[PDB]
């Protein structure tokens, strides 16, 4: 249902992560991305509308991701930028169903996820 | 037999008058021109049609014929105007069909994305030919039946639509005014957008003119009139606000799943996508079911009144000799004929594409609509003036207007500048060529062509104020 690729090791400078979706998908109304660490509670981190009239974000991650959308692939991009080594965790790509933009660490639908490390 | 009572009555005008704009076209108006300048745009055609309706409701009170419109266009302006009218409305109506038929085509998808629509609507034309050859004998019973369906559909998604709107069932919040206010203002776009979505909004009202015409049937036309006008109107009126406020307020704008020349993948209707994202599932194919089955029924209706009306237009001797000869039974075949060769225009599909076919077709349809009604309104404009000139008592008219000449004059110049700022920007560039020009007005200079071709080979001139026809006829 949903797929996440761009992931690997940084330096600590900036990457983009692509997700993108399966068929159907004419049931839904908007994506988001939640991370979690190693044994550790998870955290939302950014959600957006597929359209995409209005981006929300974390307290403690407002400036500096930026999430939008391509029509080359059809996919919902991510770039983080000034990337630090506390941010090493497993990015989940989920997505909701509704008339409203569903917030929260709650989701129906999940992804297989990608694992992203910060080395000094 | 006036056994029908008056709320069978207003329940078959409002079936009637609904059509395939708001199932369909509703939604690419709300992601073109958001959802307060659709609301205010729908408000404008709404006065308008109000307006004009009414001016032909009192013409056709004060001297019925049988020959509609098409008779007092020719007799009040001239012959060749009301010729020309006619064959402007026959080309509506095959427009209108092709129109179903690549509506049906379209909203034919969402089930079976992995095969061409060309089959289907090769099959649907194969149907709707054989049961127009066949007999026409269940036409009534069937149109009563789906107009019946189609009020009943109306008011349930009215109803499910107000009670989500507000949110009472479990599993769902409420989105409020937010949907209304997100990135662009609701008013998006601007001049060029509204009055593109203007011949959308006068395209979904077109039809429910003729109404005081079945009105001009009554034998008290006095009491009869402002019964009918307020039950239609006020109905309309209230449905189609109530249903494009909850459209507009439960859809944001920017959905890809709306009709758009540039589409990320296939379009739902926005009554299917109600349902289909309130996480009810089973239930939207029953929907689109009644969809298809609705489209069907008025594509077979119109091409049964297309095909009816060209038999009675080569009747008479404007049409050639060479449509009027039936069968054995009676039923029209040279007119069957045209009328099939002329709706195969719907196959252009595989070749240009879904979205720009049905969007051409709907301009098309609408730039005729908008003729019909300017010729509708200089007519009865002329035909009022004339009375006046004549002296005759203003209380011997068994109906009238309210503000005088306000009417006539607001319409025809709201449709005026509506048809005129479609494509305004070709000649403001240094482009003008002539491809952007054929395809957006194609029916002005083709109703130009035969009004000047007949005042040629005919050679006459308008009609005097005081030589015209006054009196009525009884029939
Ligand atoms: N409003 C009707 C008729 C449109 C064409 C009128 N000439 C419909 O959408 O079905």
């Amino acid at each position: 249902q949903l797929q996440e690729s761009g992931g690997g090791l940084v330096q600590g400078g900036s990457l983009r992560l692509s997700c993108a979706a399966s068929g159907r998908t004419f049931s839904i109304y908007g994506m988001a991305w939640v991370r979690q660490a190693s044994g550790k509670e998870r955290e939302f981190v950014a959600a957006m509308p597929r359209g995409g009239g209005t981006t929300n974000y974390a307290d403690s991650v407002k400036g500096r991701f930026s999430i939008s959308r391509d029509n080359a692939k059809n996919t919902v991009d991510l770039q983080m930028n000034s990337l630090k080594p506390e941010d090493t965790a497993v990015y989940y790509c989920v997505a909701d169903r509704g008339f409203t933009l569903r917030l929260g660490i709650q989701h129906d639908y999940w992804g297989q996820g990608t694992q992203v490390t910060v080395s000094s | 037999r006036r056994v029908l009572k008056p709320r069978h009555l207003n329940m078959i005008a409002i079936g009637g008058s609904i059509g395939t704009g708001l199932f369909v076209a509703s939604g690419a108006t709300v992601a073109t021109a958001g959802p307060g300048g659709a609301l205010l745009s729908y408000a404008l055609i709404g006065l308008m049609v109000y307006f004009l309706m009414t001016s032909l409701g009192e013409m056709a009170a004060y001297m019925p014929v049988s020959g509609s419109f098409c008779t007092y266009g020719s007799r009040f302006v001239e012959d060749g105007f009301g010729f020309a009218l006619g064959w402007n409305y026959w080309y509506n109506w095959a427009v209108t069909i092709a129109a179903e038929l690549v509506a049906a085509q379209l909203v034919m998808s969402f089930w079976f994305p992995e095969v061409p629509g060309i089959y289907w609507s090769a099959i649907f034309l194969g149907i709707m030919f054989g049961l127009n050859v066949i007999s026409a004998r269940g036409f009534g019973e069937s149109e009563f039946w789906f107009a019946l369906i189609k009020v009943v559909t109306v008011v349930i998604f009215i109803g499910v639509g107000l009670a989500t709107i507000f949110g009472i069932m479990h599993g769902v919040e409420s989105p409020g005014f937010s949907n209304f206010t997100m990135g662009d203002a609701p008013f998006v776009g601007g001049f060029q957008a509204m009055v593109g979505v203007a011949m959308i909004a006068g395209f979904s009202f077109q039809g429910t003119e003729l109404i005081g015409i079945a009105a001009g049937e009554s034998e008290n036309p006095r009491k009869n009139i402002p019964i009918a006008i307020r039950q239609v109107f006020w109905r309309i009126l209230m449905f189609y606000i109530l249903a494009i406020f909850v459209i507009g307020m439960l859809i944001p704008y920017t959905d890809p799943n709306l009709l758009k020349n540039d589409a990320s993948d296939i379009s739902v209707s926005p009554f299917t996508l109600l349902f289909e994202r309130a996480g009810f599932a089973a239930a939207a194919g029953v929907m689109n079911a009644v969809i298809l089955s609705a489209i069907l029924s008025a594509g077979n209706s119109g091409m049964y009144a297309s095909t009816r009306m060209l038999y009675n237009l080569a009747l008479e001797g404007k049409a050639p000799r060479l449509f009027s000869r039936v069968s054995r039974s009676g039923v029209p075949r040279n007119a069957l004929y045209a009328t099939t060769l002329v709706g195969a225009l719907c196959f252009l599909t595989s070749a240009f594409g879904d979205s720009t076919v049905y969007t051409w077709l709907l301009n098309t349809s609408g730039m005729c609509g908008f003729i019909a009604w300017l010729g509708i309104a200089i007519s009865h404009y002329r035909f009022r003036k004339g009375y006046l000139a004549q002296g005759g008592r203003l209380e011997d008219l068994p109906y009238r207007a309210k503000l005088f000449p306000f009417g006539p004059l607001f319409a025809f110049a709201l449709c005026m500048v509506i048809t005129l700022g479609q494509n305004y920007q070709a000649l403001v560039g240094e482009r003008i060529d002539w491809i952007g020009l054929l395809a957006t007005y194609i029916s002005l200079p083709l109703f130009l062509a035969i009004w000047l071709g007949y005042r040629w080979k005919k050679r006459a001139r308008f009609v005097r104020y005081h030589e015209m026809d006054v009196s009525p006829t009884n029939t």
